[PDB]
């Protein structure tokens, strides 16, 4: 009576299965790296230029209190 | 490197898991015969091995 029933794929079969390698590129140039390098290079350097000169003054003035105190 | 055997090593747990269910024995399984196989597939690996694969 009953028809057979057993482990079998269903009808129009399963769903497409992914195998390929999938490595997306990002996406930086070696030149875009480089330049982004270089800007924090040249913004970092001109803080300290700017820090560092104001420390020399802040020396210079140091000095000079000790100076007057120094008779 | 260390790290890719753990995460792969979850996958090995799931194909065992399918090991299991078709045999009984996760990994000595005895599974082929020299006559075909032992027993029939379960009624839902089929669904199982292609939502693993």
């Amino acid at each position: 009576a009953s028809k057979v029933k057993q482990d079998m794929p269903p009808p129009g079969g399963y769903g497409p299965i992914d195998y390929k390698r999938n490595l997306p590129r990002r996406g930086l140039s070696g030149y875009s790296m480089f330049a982004v390098g270089i800007g924090t290079l040249l913004f970092g350097y001109w803080s300290m230029m700017k820090w560092n000169r104001e420390r020399r003054r802040l020396q210079i003035e140091d000095f000079e209190a000790r100076i007057a105190l120094m008779p | 490197a260390m790290t890719p055997f753990f995460w792969m090593f979850e996958e090995r747990e799931k194909m065992f898991e399918f090991y299991e269910r078709v045999s009984g024995a996760r990994m000595h399984a005895a599974y082929i015969r020299p006559g075909g196989v032992h027993q029939d597939l379960p009624l839902g690996l089929l669904d199982d091995i292609y939502e693993f694969s």
